[PDB]
Formats: C-alpha cells, structure tokens, sequence
C-alpha cells in the first residue's frame, strides 16, 4: 500500500516522543557548561529558555518520521556544542542580538513597506 | 554517622523542597497529592525538568520509562522508596 | 623442574611457546541452545582441546581419582533442587550460584595455564565473564535477595580483575520460545519447570550487559540457531580474525610470568571466594564445618598430600 | 665560630621548619628537602676548604650526587600520585589509617 | 671586583632594553587582542595539558647521566697521579657503568616514543 | 549438650574498622580485600 512507509528510528508517536524527552535532557544538562566553555554573556536561565522555545515551535507535528529527523538533526546540533566544533559566534546565532525588530501590527508594516 | 537511614517522611521533605524552588509552581498550592498537569497547569517539559531536578538531590538515574508514571509528588516519593528500599 | 622464577630465568618464557593459533575461545548461549555440540567442533577443527562446562563436581574431576565425590562435600548444592523449589528458605538458590562461580573460576585458571604452558588453545563454555547472567536472572524472579547479589559482586571484582578476557567469544542466539520447545523434547523432569520469564532474563543479560561490554575487549562472532549448525563456517571465520583489540596486545614475558605463577597455585585463585562476609546463605556453623572436614580426610587418597598415601598403593613414602 | 656559620645554620632551621609544616603541595615540600641539602653542602664546604682538609674535599660532591639522586626518586613518587588523583595535594594521601 | 662588575653590566643592559620596550610603544589592548593565540579557533576544553610520562623519563634519565658526569669532570687532574693503574681502572669503571645504564634503558624500551 | 562455639553475632565484633567504635571513627570502612581502591 502507498500509505505504508519505511520508518527511521521510531514506529509510532509514543516511541518517537521518547527520544524528544531524552534529547531534551541532554540539552538541559549541557547549557551550563556550554555557557562556561564558550564564555558567553548569557545566563543559564535564558539559555535554557531558548531550548524551550525551539522545541515548542515543533509541537504541532504529528508524523513520526518528521519527528525522527528533527531529533536526528537535534543530536547533531548537540555534538557540535560538546566537542566545541562550533565557535562562540555559532552558539550566539540563536539569540539574534543584531536584527532590529520587525513589528507584526498592520500599521507598522503599512508604514514601512509593501510586505504583508 | 550523620547519615541516618532514609524515611518516607524524610524523603517527602526532600522531594517537596525541590518543588518549592521552582518559579513556575505556586508554593501555596504545592500540596502533596496534587498532579503536575491536572491542576498545577504544567506542560510536558516541566515534568521532565522536575525529574531532572529530583536526581541531583537524590543521586541516581531515573530512566525515562519510569518518569512517564511519576506525575504527582507522592508518586515521586513512592518511586524513591521503591528504589532505595525504605518502607518504615 | 617445576615452573618458577628459576625456570623462567633458565628459559621457559611464554612467548617462546605460543604460536599464532594459541587462542582461548569462549562459546556462550542460553539453556538448551546446543552450545555443547558447537563447542566440541571448534576445538576439534582448530587443533585445540575442549573443556566441558563447569559442573558442581568439576573440582573433583581434577583432583584425586577424578570421580565425583558425595554430595556432602559440596555444600549440599544440587542443580535439580533449584528448579523444584527456587524460593526455598534454606538458601540453596544463591549457594548454588556461589559454588558454580568458584568452579568456573578454577576452570578458567586451568585454561589459562594450558594456553601459557604448552601453547595449545582452549575452548570453554559459559565462563566467569558470562556467569552473571544466571545470578541477575534469579534476583529479578525473587530466587535470591539483594544482599546475595552484593556478596557475589564483591567476590567477582576482587577475583576477575586478575585475569585476561577471552580471545574470541562465540555467541549463539536462540529465541526463548524455541528454548522452551527444546527443553520439552529432552525429557528432563526437573528442567521442564523452568518458568519462561526466567529464561528471558538470561537473554536480557546476555544482550544487554555482556555482549556490548565484551565487544570492546574481545572478538565477538554472533550466530543464529541455523547458522551455528555448521562448523566449517565457524572455524574459517575464527581463522580469519584480525585480533586488533584486546589486553593480549600489551602482554610480554614478564607480565605472563606473574599470571602463570597465579594460575599454577589454586589456593590463590580461590582466596577471595570465601571472604569473611557472614551471609545466612553461605555461612556454615562451626560444628557442621568441622564434622564434614573430618569425613573428607577419611576418603581414599585424601588424608595426606597427593603422593604420600599408602592406602592407594603409594611407595617410597619413607624417602619421597 | 663566625658570622657566616650563624646565617648558614639559620638557613637550615628555616628549611627544616618548612619541611615539617606542609601547606597543601607535595612539590612545595620537596623543594624544602633540597634546600636543606644546599645548606649542608655550603656548611661542609666552608669547613673543609677553610681547614685545608684536602682528602675531604670530595665529600661535598658525594653529598650532592646522592642527594640529587634521591630527589629523582621523590619526584617519581610525586608524579605517580598525580596520575592517581589528578593533583599533588597531600590531603589525598589519607586512605591509610583513615 | 671585575667579575661582578661584568656580570652586572650584562644583566643591567639586558634589563634596560626590556623597560624601554614595554613603555616606548603605544598600547591599545582589547579583549580579543590579549587572548592566547591558540590556532585561530576557540579552545576545545578547559583542562591544562595532561601529563606525559615519556617526557619525565628523559628529564630523569638526563639527570642521572648528568650526575655521573660530575664524577668524570676531574679526570684531567686525576691523570697526574702517580698510581695510574688504579686511576685507569676507576675511570673506565665509571664510564662502563654509564654504558650499562644506557643499555638497560635501551633494552627495556625506555628510549622509545611509540606508546 | 554440645560445647558452645562462636556464632555470627560474636564473630562480627571483629569485622569492623576498629574494635571500639566511637564518634570520631564512625565514618571508617574496612579496606578492600585485595588492597586496591577502584580507580577514579
Ligand atoms: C628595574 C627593575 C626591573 C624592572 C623590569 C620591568 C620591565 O622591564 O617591564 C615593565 C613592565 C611593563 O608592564 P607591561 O608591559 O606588562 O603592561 C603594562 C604596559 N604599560 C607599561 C605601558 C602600562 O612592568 C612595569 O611596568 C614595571 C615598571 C617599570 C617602569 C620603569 C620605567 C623607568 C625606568 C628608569
Ligand atoms: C632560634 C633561631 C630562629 C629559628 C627560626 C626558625 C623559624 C623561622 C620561620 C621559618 C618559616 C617557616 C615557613 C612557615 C611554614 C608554613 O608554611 O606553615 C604552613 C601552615 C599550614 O599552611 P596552610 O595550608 O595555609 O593551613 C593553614 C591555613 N590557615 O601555616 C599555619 O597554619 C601556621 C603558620 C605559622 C607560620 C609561622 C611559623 C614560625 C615557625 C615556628 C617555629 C619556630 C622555631
Ligand atoms: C654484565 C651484566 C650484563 C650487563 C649488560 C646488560 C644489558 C641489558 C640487558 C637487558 O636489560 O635485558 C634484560 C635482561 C634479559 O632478560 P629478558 O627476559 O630477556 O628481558 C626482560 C625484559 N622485561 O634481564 C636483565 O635484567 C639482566 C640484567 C640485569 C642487570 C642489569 C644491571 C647490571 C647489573
Ligand atoms: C628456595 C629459594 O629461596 O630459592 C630461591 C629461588 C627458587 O626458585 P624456584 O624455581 O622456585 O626453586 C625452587 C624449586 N625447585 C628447587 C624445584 C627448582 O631462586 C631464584 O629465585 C633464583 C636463584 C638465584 C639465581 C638468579
Ligand atoms: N542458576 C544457574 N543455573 C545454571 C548455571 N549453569 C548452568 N545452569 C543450569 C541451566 C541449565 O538448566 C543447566 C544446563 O545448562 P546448559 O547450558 O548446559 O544447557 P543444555 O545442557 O541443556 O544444552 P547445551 O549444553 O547447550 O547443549 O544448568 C548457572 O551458572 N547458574
Ligand atoms: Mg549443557
């Protein structure tokens, strides 16, 4: 049948959502010494808040194969921050400290330009 | 010495102590049989953070399969007692 | 000239006698997995020698005449009784595990000596490294207590750290449902009582804590029930191994001298197997221990040192 | 005696007290052990050279050769402590008797 | 009076150049200017260099060889002795016992670097 | 009526770190059976 599709790691959501939790634990117990080695100027508080935001955006997913990739890519993004392959700039590219706000209210977009 | 045997009453004071120092939980409604998600209004990841917090004060690994069942402070206390062999 | 520092000086160095085929092969498996049939052929087609799996009477096989001794001089541990009433209050469960580990530990010392004495390889069934599968299977089912596990672990760490792991580990896989059926047709009334949940722990231990840890030290060649039926494939696979990992790569004559002087003396292999930890299961009262030790010396050829026993027709005792 | 004999012996007492009062570091004590030898080397040489004790002129050299050799033994022990605890603090050496 | 005056000059001049080299130039240091060079990349870890045993043996081996040198330095004066038979025996004893030290380290794999 | 020989309770008195436990020595433990503390 066409609907049947080969899996990646998990055969259903219940098994797939286990890895999200195991991945989350790795990140939560890695920020404090990530902020230490990289000598960042962000507290462990808002560092952990950032990981909360990243997961929360991929919360509407319902496909076990899509979730596996988002975990596989999540594990890679962690191996770079533990083996310090990333430099100080790469870790600070999540926090967007150099892009001016882009307001969402209609008037602000109307005043500035033609975009929606 | 200075390491008395663990007790269920003793554990429940250690368990609740961590939950007190959690900015997302109101200490007034902490209770001891209050569910983390039914009434306290916590999301799934909040429970995971608590279980991780419970491990530092009780040094031992809680496998994720076990963490799926610990959803109230009493169950946390029962789980540790079921693991460290303290019955009283 | 008995081996010793003088013999090592005079030339009996280990590396001058071991060839490229001097290896110590271990063949593992589950109950009724047919490891014995497989094991007897790996030794046969590699010019090695075979060691039957350590039974409760293994020690009696290498001492005296070599025949099994009455059950009293074994702790009254009987394999049959384990299956009938595994939850017995007399503590026969763990006392069976404790005794079998000692026999396997003694067997391993005999194996290492043979490899280091003449150079010939050796094939062994479940060894001291895989013996813990049964112990932790028993604990989960409730056949032993937590304290029985602690006593076993202490004896293991202070005794297993002195030896070298196997060169090649030949693991045979047999799904538990198949294991049950093989148990039925062999007609063993005591064995047929083995609860299935018990045979699942042996599999969980074998592939959950044994293979992953031993794969980073030794050579692992996993097989299935159908594959293991043929011995030529196993032998040729075991003849085309790289041997790129293991403690045996950092071994020289000096460190093998320290090993051979230990395997040679058996009262040093067993020294910690009777550490003074007063467990209810393995402790023996003073009156019972003394009474049994008195009977043992009254057997043929056990009263004096081997070679000075007139009752077995020894001669020259007055000049030997 | 002489003013020099006072200050050279003053240097031996100071080094001894430093050797008998450990702070935290095994290495820092080994230096005090070598400081004592230096004062003994100076004291012996002053007296032997100042008294024209010719055949005794080789004694300071024998003192230095053996004292240096023992220091090499001491350094080896210090290194082996570092491979076992990740530092050279004396307080890590409390397994025996406690 | 002449050796001390010469020693002071060689170390006074060496010092005078260091003071005029940290003060004459114009300095402007910021955070990344003063960071250790590394290799252009952020450091991997925060633990000092692990101990290497091979480097300690060469120091010790140099020391003990250097100690047997001091016993041989007086050889030029030791050859003016009337009893040459004894001197030539001891001189070749010290040197021979210095070759056995080398032979022992050589054969015990002490002069190798392949861990 | 047999002769009395020591039991487990009598024997364990000699199985401690010190013969006379006190406040200061309560933390002690018997050494390893092989005189080898695990590496760490
Ligand atoms: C003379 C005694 C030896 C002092 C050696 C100090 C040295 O050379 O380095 C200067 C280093 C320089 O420090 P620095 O180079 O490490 O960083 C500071 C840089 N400046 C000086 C520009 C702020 O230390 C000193 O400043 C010591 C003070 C010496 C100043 C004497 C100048 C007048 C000499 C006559
Ligand atoms: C007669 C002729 C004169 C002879 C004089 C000989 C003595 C001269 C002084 C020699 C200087 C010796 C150096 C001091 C030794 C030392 O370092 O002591 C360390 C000791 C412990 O160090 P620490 O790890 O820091 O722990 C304490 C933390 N508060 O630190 C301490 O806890 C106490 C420090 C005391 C330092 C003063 C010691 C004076 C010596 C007393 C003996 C005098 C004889
Ligand atoms: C004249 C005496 C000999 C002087 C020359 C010594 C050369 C060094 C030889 C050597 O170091 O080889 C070791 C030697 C042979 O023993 P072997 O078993 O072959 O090697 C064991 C290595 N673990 O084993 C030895 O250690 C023998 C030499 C011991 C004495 C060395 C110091 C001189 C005394
Ligand atoms: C007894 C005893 O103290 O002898 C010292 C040991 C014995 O050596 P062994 O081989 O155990 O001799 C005992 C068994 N025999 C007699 C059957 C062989 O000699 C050595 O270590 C080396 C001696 C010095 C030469 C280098
Ligand atoms: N509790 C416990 N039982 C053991 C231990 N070693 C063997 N046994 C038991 C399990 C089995 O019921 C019995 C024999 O096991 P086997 O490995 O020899 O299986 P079997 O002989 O039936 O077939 P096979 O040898 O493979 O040809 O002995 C042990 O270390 N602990
Ligand atoms: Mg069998």
């Amino acid at each position: 049948a066409s609907t049947s599709v080969k899996p990646i790691f998990s055969r259903d959501m219940n098994e797939a959502k286990r890895r999200v939790r195991e991945l989350y634990r790795a990140w939560y117990r890695e920020v404090p010494n990530t902020v230490h080695l990289f000598q960042l100027d962000i507290s462990v508080k808002q560092g952990r808040d950032k990981v909360r935001e990243m997961f929360k955006k991929n919360a509407h997913i319902t496909d076990p194969r899509v979730v596996d990739l988002l975990v596989i890519k999540g594990k890679m993004e962690l191996e770079e921050t533990i083996k310090v392959w990333k430099q100080r700039t790469h870790v600070m590219r999540f926090f967007h400290e150099t892009e001016a706000p882009r307001p969402k209210d209609f008037l602000s977009k109307f005043y500035v330009g033609h975009d929606p | 010495s200075d390491a008395p045997p663990l007790t269920l009453e003793g554990i429940k004071d250690r368990v609740l102590y961590v939950l007190k120092l959690y900015d997302k939980i109101d200490p007034e409604k902490l209770s001891v049989n209050s569910h983390f998600m039914k009434d306290l209004g916590l999301d799934s990841l909040d429970q995971v953070e608590i279980i991780m917090a419970m491990e530092d004060e009780f040094g031992f690994e809680i496998p994720d399969i076990d963490a799926e069942k610990l959803m109230c402070p009493q169950e946390i206390v029962d789980y540790i007692a079921d693991k460290k062999d303290v019955y009283e | 000239l008995q081996y010793g520092p003088l013999a090592y000086i005079l030339g009996e160095k280990a590396t001058k006698k071991m060839t490229e085929k001097s290896k110590l092969i271990t063949v593992d498996g589950n109950i009724c997995s047919g490891k014995s049939k497989l094991a007897k052929e790996i030794a046969e087609k590699l010019g090695l020698k075979h060691f039957p799996e350590a039974g409760i009477h293994y020690v009696d096989s290498t001492t005296g005449d070599g025949k099994p001794l009455p059950v009293q001089f074994s702790g009254n541990c009987s394999l049959e009784k384990f299956y009938d009433d595994p939850k017995s209050n007399d503590g026969n469960s763990y006392r069976l595990q404790a005794w079998l580990y000692a026999s396997r530990l003694l067997q391993y010392a005999d194996a290492l000596e043979h490899l280091l004495s003449t150079g010939q390889g050796v094939v062994l069934e479940r060894s001291i490294y895989s013996d813990f599968v049964f112990l932790e299977a028993m604990y989960r089912q409730g056949f032993i207590r937590k304290q029985c596990v602690d006593h076993y672990n202490q004896v293991k760490k202070v005794t297993i750290c002195e030896y070298l792991p196997p060169h090649v580990v030949v693991y045979v896989d047999v799904p538990v449902p198949e294991v049950q059926s093989r148990i039925q047709k062999k007609g063993n009334p005591h064995e047929m009582k083995i609860t299935s949940a018990y045979l699942q722990d042996i599999e969980n231990a074998y592939k959950g804590t044994f293979l992953p840890e031993m794969s980073e030290k030794c050579e692992v060649l996993q097989y299935s029930a159908w594959e293991a039926q043929d011995a030529e494939k196993v032998v040729e696979d075991i003849e085309y191994l790289k041997y790129d990992k293991g403690p045996w790569l950092d071994q020289n004559d000096r460190k093998l001298h320290k090993l051979r002087m230990l395997v040679q003396d058996k009262l040093e292999v067993l020294n910690y197997t009777s550490i003074p930890v007063f467990l209810p299961e393995v402790t023996v009262g003073a009156h019972q221990s003394d009474q049994v030790f008195q009977e043992f010396t009254e057997l043929p050829g056990r009263k004096y040192r081997a070679g000075y026993n007139e009752d077995v027709g020894d001669k020259w005792i007055w000049l030997k | 005696m002489s003013m020099v004999y006072m200050n050279i012996m003053m240097a031996f007492t100071v080094s001894l007290v430093g050797l008998l009062m450990y702070r935290s570091h095994l290495m820092s004590s080994l230096l005090c052990l070598e400081g004592m030898m230096l004062s003994l080397f100076v004291m012996a040489a002053l007296t032997i050279l100042n008294s024209h004790f010719t055949l005794a002129s080789m004694m300071p050299i024998i003192l230095l050769v053996f004292a240096a050799c023992e220091a090499a033994l001491g350094l080896s022990l210090l290194v082996m402590v570092s491979n076992t605890y990740g530092t050279d603090y004396v307080q890590n050496l409390n397994l025996l008797q406690c | 009076m002449n050796l001390m005056l010469a020693l002071l000059t060689n170390f006074t001049l060496a010092t005078l150049l260091v003071i005029i080299a940290f003060w004459l130039p114009q300095l402007n240091v910021y955070s990344e200017k003063t960071s250790p060079y590394e290799c252009g990349f952020d450091p991997m870890g925060s633990a000092r260099l692990p101990f290497s045993m091979k480097f300690f043996l060469v120091a010790i081996t140099f020391l003990l060889f250097d100690l047997e040198i001091a016993l041989l330095l007086p050889l030029p004066w030791a050859s003016q002795t009337a009893n040459l038979n004894t001197m030539l025996t001891m001189a070749l004893f010290l040197i021979i016992l210095l070759a056995v030290s080398l032979a022992y380290e050589w054969t015990q794999k002490g002069l190798e670097w392949t861990e | 009526a047999r002769q009395w020989q020591p039991d487990v309770e009598w024997a364990e008195q000699y199985g401690g770190a010190v013969m006379y436990p006190t406040k200061e020595t309560a933390h002690w433990k018997p050494p390893p059976w092989n005189d080898v503390d695990p590496p760490k």
